[PDB]
């Protein structure tokens, strides 16, 4: 005879970070909408994360972004064709110099989104971090109208919050889009409107850039007759509204007792 | 259905290649499975006249005497070589396909066979080989090279689709085509009949079974083989040309999706009747085969006085005494329309599938047997020199077919496609169709011969097919989701997630039939299987699996015979069947055990599996504990129901020892359990910032009371501010009274807020030794360090 | 697909039997009928229509049974992906759309599709298309499809 | 503005352009599934480090750091990953520990690293003693990875 109400072997159980799974959900909503998930660099060329957006040096924009500037030689930064990029390094203050580089390198029609890690220079507090995370949205080809980046946000909220979910937009400002706009998703539960993001249709002056480097490395230009819509959306704040975490901290505090709560999290 | 190249064309006469056609029906909707080239004819086969027929003295043999340009002789055995047919004669020197033995000249039973006389397998045009090929006398002028005759055709496989029937005919097939443009040509039935009374009537009992029924008259008969041309079509078709009416009978079949049948009238008597057949009524068919008819079997018969008897199994197969032969004079021809199911079920009932059988299953045109009789009636008139009257003899009046209303923009809404109107009544048009009113919503009336032809659907469908297919654009559809459609997914999406952890946890996925042997019921101890199958693969797949784990022991033994696993950790999930259809998931556990290659020491049995499947739930996020209960198919003393959150779901054990044993096991260890698993909502709990207090303590438990019962009660009664909870070490013998044993436990209490006070600890560990006691547990250590 | 219908012969069903199942219809209630063994996915399309209203896009995997001979190219227990789509407008266009990116997802940019009328009682338009396979070469016959048949939304209206 | 929703077949060189993503998004949930614990840690490294845990100096450094201890870029992932064992034990006492972490790392390219990490008694039954733990039990969870992953897998000295 057996105890069979006895403790078995040890062996190990893992589990997933909240945030893989918060950008999971959401890569997940949007690739049913068919967006296809890529990613950038961390260590960014001022000519991606400013210049090829429309956000001058000493312009009153640069300062929505508090940047960290990096040095050191010997680092390689390869451009969206492998080629060997320059500029001043610095870690990107956010995913938007990803959809100058995907572009560059792919035509239009498509839809991407790309996840990632971003960097601001800021005071670690309770709901603000350094260090944390965004999903940008790229939707580019003949046709793509505001309508259209209206319909992806309510598609967003829906699958978010459930059919009593929805969505508002207010114009705002954005150096790479205009019209801009700052959306925002009712959530039933919470009784509130959640201040989700940035959005707009992309700025002439960025597929101009777009079309300006593709020439500079021999490729024909391929945004001169198309529109799109561009968004983006932080990950942490959606990530503790959804699963209730108090302190935007904790994602990278490593704590067990913390990382183990998201083990059960599908 | 076979498709010969050189029939068809000569409905389509432009037809481009047999390459282009297969290309052509494609687009129509019917596949072709192969192409064909058939007759090759050797130079060495001539056409002859058998002049005369001599048999030879004390053989089975005879000596023709042939007419092949020069009178030469041959020796054959074939039961219809006669004076007054022609031939296919393989001069000495041939290459024959069918032998693939130089034909030569040789000398048996006394004459100098110069040659051979064929028969249609020997020269390769038919399975045949029972006899010789019979042509006209005059068919060629003797000695002629067969082949300037009867030129190579291809023939095509052709699929034809049950909503085609009309496509059974190399004439609707021809329409098609028309459709697409090309020219049509049909056969003018040039008819010199006569007026005079049939000598026979007709007297139909059983409408239901021939809605519509003729009969036409043909006598002065002179039967004979048939033309080159026809056996030629004949045997590409696939059908063995047997005489002047026969032929032409099965030529119009094939043509125009007609069965028909001539009936011989020496036997007819007084009329024919269509009626249903007497139990025990006997019928001898056309296969030689003698029969006994079932009283649902819708029969063709004649009668004569007060006597009924049957002449052919209705839409099936016409009877053997009133076949047509060369004495034949007069017939009395059958052209109908039969119930279909009515035909369905005496042709399964009878084990028979015919040509005739086939198409009236289908279904045929219900309007097409006066036409057919004319058809067949005037190439009697021309080839079995026919004489013929000028009436039939009819009985149903079937109706024609109704208006369809048809949209010209619904077809190109439905489609996507923007086809000109004029451009889609012209086609429905080419068709057969009729076309009325000017818009938007016509009144189209299709051909009686096109049975699949009755939904506005439908006529979009040949607009597409006629402008082809391909001329379709391409598109995506664009819409928001109406509300009742969102998280539809998320049960699958469940069942999958819970896939792929088991197979990253160390799990191997497994499929195993649904089927199960009812005789396991039995070997696993198992309530007995509520579904069954009525027509089973095997006695061994007769039932629904009720369980799992069964197949998944199955396929463990099946992979030790094969190769030798010395381990293995299967999982399979599926569909299980009692009192309702339900989704099981079962695991399997077997061999040495996990540990180091090398080394010796390991893990395995019973609480490597309770190992795994702690971690599934843990990585699950799910309770999981398993508690003691007997189960028929697990060993008494490794034996649990497993309870995910609180609920039982399953068992977990060891495969019982006599089970093993039957099926030449070693231990086997596994579980099943009910999906899908319950569902934990998250409940964040904010970790506490403060230290947390570590005590330990053993219990003094008797040997028979299960590890959870103390567990269960140790935290229960271990208050609010427990943290941890772990067994740390099982210990049984002195100095502990005997058959007991002591559990000790690793605590660690904690407070959210602020540090905890010794007072509250102590307390802690107290409220426990309080119930611990109270249930007849000892403390070998409290307070421990 | 009636009884005795000609089109019932595409699908050589495995009849069962046994009292004391519960087979639940899509809205749990109580279904009856003949049991079998699905000859295909097809019948989910039916199930969910009850269940919800258009527009949608689902798409259906499942076990299905066919009795048959079990040789090196069939089963008598094989798998199905069935695909329904419906709502305001959509057209076959649509259709030839889906199977059009299918290949391409399947067999790379130089994958090609093809349609050719084909038979179900359940489409008019029907369909069999087959996916242009580079690598090795040659055309697959992949599946059926079309439009779905006024008889199938009737029959779900009517339940 | 009304709501709507685009329709459109993506350019062809836009095609299976997710494959890379999709692929490091199944590893990360395998190794979940296999045991192992994922933690998140800043980019950011203390220069002194790189003494510390012997590593070559990093190559890229901050103008503008948040505090010296993050005035670098890491170079490797298992520091970090040592560093939050040390916090686990000190903050809660953790008697054993799987680890694992996927991150950009810094040197000559940016490039995308795995680390792992094992720590305490093993793996066995509570109640026993006997165990596997160490240098092996990690070497068998990696050869599980790989064996799933369908990759060869060797250690050499
Ligand atoms: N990139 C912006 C947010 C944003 C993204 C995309 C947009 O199109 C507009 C705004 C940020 O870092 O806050
Ligand atoms: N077997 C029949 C062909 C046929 C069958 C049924 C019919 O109703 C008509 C014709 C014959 O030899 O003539
Ligand atoms: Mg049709």
């Amino acid at each position: 005879r057996v105890d069979v109400s006895l403790p078995g072997a040890s062996l190990f159980s893992g589990g997933l970070h909240p945030i893989t799974l918060m950008e999971r959900e959401l890569v997940e909503i949007f690739r049913a909408l068919g967006y296809q998930a890529v990613e950038g660099p961390e260590v960014e060329s001022e000519f991606f994360n400013f210049d090829a957006l429309n956000i001058p040096e000493h312009h009153p924009a640069r300062d929505m972004w508090d940047t960290f500037w990096l040095t050191g030689e010997g680092f390689r930064l390869e451009g969206p064709l492998g080629e060997e990029v320059e500029g001043r390094l610095l870690l990107r203050t956010h995913t938007s110099p990803m959809q100058v580089r995907y572009m560059v390198a792919h035509t239009p029609p498509f839809r991407i989104v790309v996840p990632g890690r971003v960097f601001r220079f800021e005071q670690t507090d309770a709901t603000h971090e350094a260090v944390f995370h965004q999903l940008e949205g790229l939707v580019v080809g003949e046709g793509i109208a505001m309508a259209h980046l209206k319909g992806a946000i309510y598609e967003l909220a829906q699958a978010l919050f459930g059919p009593d979910s929805k969505v508002r937009f207010q114009p705002v400002y954005f150096p790479f889009v205009e019209p801009g706009a700052q959306f925002a998703v009712w959530w039933p539960e919470g009784g509130k409107w959640l201040e989700l993001g940035g959005a707009g249709m992309v700025h002439p002056k960025v597929f101009q850039a777009v079309d300006a480097y593709r020439e500079r490395l021999g490729l024909p230009p391929a945004y001169r007759g198309v529109t799109g819509f561009a968004f983006g959306l932080g990950v942490e704040r959606l990530a503790m509204l959804r699963y209730g975490i108090p302190d935007i901290r904790y994602f990278f505090g490593g704590r067990l007792k913390f990382l183990e709560q998201f083990k059960g999290v599908l | 259905m076979r498709v010969p190249f050189s029939w068809l064309k000569a409905y389509v006469p432009e037809l481009e290649s047999p390459e282009v056609l297969e290309e052509r029906l494609a687009g129509l909707g019917f596949e072709t499975d192969r192409i064909e080239r058939v007759f090759p004819i050797p130079r060495g086969v001539v056409f002859a006249r058998v002049l005369e027929a001599h048999p030879i003295p004390g053989t089975r043999l005879k000596r023709l005497v042939l007419d092949a340009g020069r009178t030469v002789e041959v020796v054959s055995g074939a039961e219809n070589a006669r004076k007054g047919i022609g031939v296919a004669l393989a001069l000495p020197g041939t290459e024959l396909p069918g032998l693939g033995q130089k034909v030569g000249e040789r000398v048996i039973q006394g004459v100098r066979s110069f040659g051979m006389a064929l028969s249609p397998r020997e020269l390769g045009v038919g399975e045949y080989g029972g006899g010789l090929l019979e042509f006209p006398e005059d068919a060629l002028p003797p000695g002629t090279p067969l082949s300037e005759a009867w030129p190579e055709e291809v023939v095509l496989d052709l699929e034809v689709t049950p909503n085609r029937p009309d496509a059974l005919g190399l004439l609707g097939l021809a329409r098609d085509l028309h459709a697409l443009g090309y020219a049509l040509v049909e056969p003018e039935a040039a008819l010199k009949a006569e007026a005079l009374p049939l000598p026979f009537a007709l007297k139909v009992e059983d409408p239901e079974g021939a809605p519509h029924f003729t009969l036409g008259y043909a006598f002065g008969l002179r039967v004979a083989p048939s033309p080159l041309w026809m056996q030629r079509a004949l045997f590409a078709a696939g059908m063995r040309p047997i005489n002047n009416v026969v032929d032409v009978t099965n030529y119009v079949m094939l043509e125009r999706a007609q069965p028909m049948h001539a009936f011989d009238l020496r036997f007819v008597g007084e009329g024919i009747a269509v009626r249903r057949a007497r139990e025990g009524e006997r019928l001898k068919t056309l296969d030689g085969v003698e029969r006994t008819l079932h009283p649902e079997d819708l029969v063709i018969a004649g009668w004569r006085g007060e006597e009924s008897f049957p002449l052919g199994l209705a839409g099936v197969m016409g009877g053997a005494e009133s076949e047509v032969r060369e004495d034949t004079e007069a017939i009395a021809l059958e052209v109908a329309c039969f119930d279909p199911v009515s035909i369905r079920k005496t042709a399964r009932r009878h084990g028979l599938r015919t040509e005739a059988s086939h198409r009236f299953e289908r279904g045929v045109d219900p309007l097409g047997q006066v036409p057919a009789q004319r058809r067949a009636l005037s190439l009697l008139q021309a080839l079995a020199g026919a004489r013929v009257a000028e009436a039939l003899l009819e009985a149903g009046s079937p109706k024609p077919p109704e208006a369809i209303p048809f949209r010209p923009e619904y077809a190109n809404r439905l489609l996507g496609t923007s086809y000109p109107e004029a451009e889609q009544i012209a086609i429905l048009k080419r068709l057969g169709c009729r076309v009325e009113g000017e818009g938007p919503t016509y009144r189209v009336t299709p051909p009686s011969h096109r049975l699949d032809l009755r939904l506005e659907e439908d006529l979009v469908e040949e607009v597409a097919r006629i402008q082809g297919y391909e001329t379709i654009p391409l598109a995506l559809p664009a819409f928001f989701p109406a509300p009742d459609n969102r998280g539809v997914e998320a049960p699958y999406r469940k069942e999958q997630r819970l896939r792929e952890v088991l197979s990253g946890l160390g799990f191997q996925e497994v499929y195993t039939y649904s089927f199960m042997d009812p005789e396991d019921a039995r070997r696993f101890r198992l309530d007995p299987p509520r579904l069954l199958l009525l027509n089973p693969l095997a006695p061994e797949k007769a039932a629904l699996r009720t369980h799992l784990f069964p197949g998944l022991v199955r396929v463990l033994k099946e992979n030790l015979d094969l190769d030798r696993p010395e381990r293995a950790l299967l999982f399979e999930v599926g569909r299980v069947f009692r009192e309702r259809e339900e989704t099981h998931l079962a695991g399997l556990l077997f061999g040495e055990g996990v540990g180091l290659p090398w080394a010796k020491e390991r893990l395995s049995g019973y609480f490597l599996l309770k190992g795994y499947l702690e971690a599934l739930f843990a990585r699950l996020g799910l309770a999981f504990r398993v508690e003691a209960q007997a189960f028929p198919f697990l060993h008494p003393g490794v034996s649990g129901r497993v309870l995910v959150e609180g609920e039982e779901v399953g068992f977990l054990g060891a495969l019982h020892p006599e089970i093993a044993q039957e099926l030449e096991l070693p231990p086997v260890h596994l579980f099943e359990l009910r999906l899908p698993l319950p569902d934990k909502p998250l409940a964040f709990q904010d970790p506490s910032r403060h230290p947390a207090a570590f005590r330990d303590l053993a219990v003094v438990v008797p040997a028979p009371t299960p590890y959870g019962e103390v567990e269960a009660l140790v935290r229960e009664a271990a208050g609010p501010y427990l943290e941890s909870l772990a067994l740390f070490d099982l210990y049984q013998g002195p100095p502990l009274p005997e058959g007991h044993k002591s559990l000790a436990f690793h605590l660690r209490f904690r407070h959210p807020k602020r540090t905890l006070r010794d007072e509250e600890v102590e307390e802690a560990v107290s409220r426990v030794a309080e119930a611990l006691r109270a249930r007849g547990f000892g403390l070998r250590g409290l307070d421990t360090p």
